[PDB]
């Protein structure tokens, strides 16, 4: 259901890293499938050829945590006018204190140890449930 | 610009937003407000320097990118019973426990 | 401006704007002009206040976001609070 239409008409691109993370674009191709992209560093940016029609969406590179894309999930090239290329500014989003908080403890303890740790079954369940692309193509397909 | 803050004396903390261009008793106007208490009867401090009623916030050294939302800035509150002022005094917040083996 | 009294379990009383305290479902029932944490210790309670002041100003603002910082001494309890307060 969510995929990008084989268009044929170019589109330039600017893809702009504004957070402090390690950023992994993904282009989800004709038949739906997710495919990795470079990364970019923070705070860094760079010039790429995609076509309209197109759908992509943008992680951490490391821990695949969700960003926003001009303040959205999805960002799909538009027309160029004048010759300009289209903004993608990829940036944080306010993340809940929840999902913010199970950020860093993922980041601090092995995911063999999260069962050793003293807190309610239902959080070990959070914790193991880190954010993954397929989970969240399903949802956004609803 | 904002600048954002916590004022606090004894146990008590206030968080609170003000204006860069804002002056100190307009900050005790606002405490005020919340503990029913009026400026002459209230010392504003930052760390242990008494601060002066026409000076402005940005003067006194909280400016809108070291006192951010995250991270706010810390004024100090006295106030005065009967004829003089208490000294200051911040109750320091909870000490955290040692982190987990599974954490270190 | 209408402010509540948030209370730690070691007697610390932080004092926030109405609007922002509303951030939690939880509180809300537990209003609906004081709440006692009797679980919350004051090292985690501040954190909880500050997390408040940010989000009420970074949703809906296009200006850069800056990532809400964590030390990881804290942040087991952190979670926890943030579980029971649904924030
Ligand atoms: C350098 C870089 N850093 C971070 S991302 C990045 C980067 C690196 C290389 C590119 C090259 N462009 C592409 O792969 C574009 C992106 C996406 O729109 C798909 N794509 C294509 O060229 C795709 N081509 C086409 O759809 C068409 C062709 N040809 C039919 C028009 C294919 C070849 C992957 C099927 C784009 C971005």
């Amino acid at each position: 259901v969510l995929r990008s239409v084989n268009s044929r008409e170019p589109s330039q691109v600017i893809f702009c890293n504004r957070s402090p993370r390690v950023v992994l674009p993904v282009w989800l191709n004709f038949d739906g499938e997710p495919q990795p992209y470079p990364t970019l560093p923070p705070g860094t940016g760079r010039r790429i050829h995609s076509y309209r029609g197109h759908l992509w969406l943008f992680r951490d590179a490391g821990t695949h945590d969700g960003l926003l894309v001009n303040q959205t999930e999805l960002f799909v090239p538009s027309l160029n006018v004048d010759g300009q290329p289209i903004f993608a500014n990829i940036t944080l989003p306010v993340y809940t204190l929840k999902e913010r908080c199970l950020q860093v403890v993922r980041s601090l303890v092995k995911p063999e140890n999260y069962r050793r740790l003293d807190i309610v079954r239902s959080l070990y369940e959070d914790l193991e449930d880190h954010p993954n692309v397929q989970k969240d193509l399903e949802r956004l397909t609803q | 610009m904002d600048v954002f803050l916590m004022i606090r004396r004894h146990k008590t903390t206030i968080f609170t937003d003000a204006k860069e261009s804002s002056t100190v008793f307009e900050l005790k106007r606002i405490v005020e407000g919340i503990l029913k208490r009026p400026p002459d009867e209230q010392r504003l401090y930052k760390d242990d320097q008494l601060l002066d009623d026409g000076k402005t916030l940005g003067e006194c050294g909280f400016t809108s990118q070291t006192a951010r939302p995250q991270a706010p800035a810390t004024v100090g509150l006295a106030f005065r019973a009967d004829d003089t002022f208490e000294a200051l005094c911040i109750e320091p917040f909870s000490s955290p426990p040692e982190l987990p083996d599974v954490m270190k | 401006m209408m402010y509540v009294k948030l209370i730690s379990s070691d007697g610390h009383e932080f004092i926030v704007k109405r609007e922002h305290a509303l951030t939690s479902g939880t509180i809300k029932a537990m209003l609906s002009n004081e709440v006692n944490f009797r679980e919350i210790p004051s090292h985690v309670l501040s954190k909880v206040c500050m997390y408040f002041t940010y989000k009420v100003r970074y949703t809906n603002s296009s200006t850069e976001i800056p990532e809400f910082p964590i030390a990881p001494e804290i942040a087991l309890e952190l979670l926890m609070a943030a579980n029971f307060l649904d924030c």
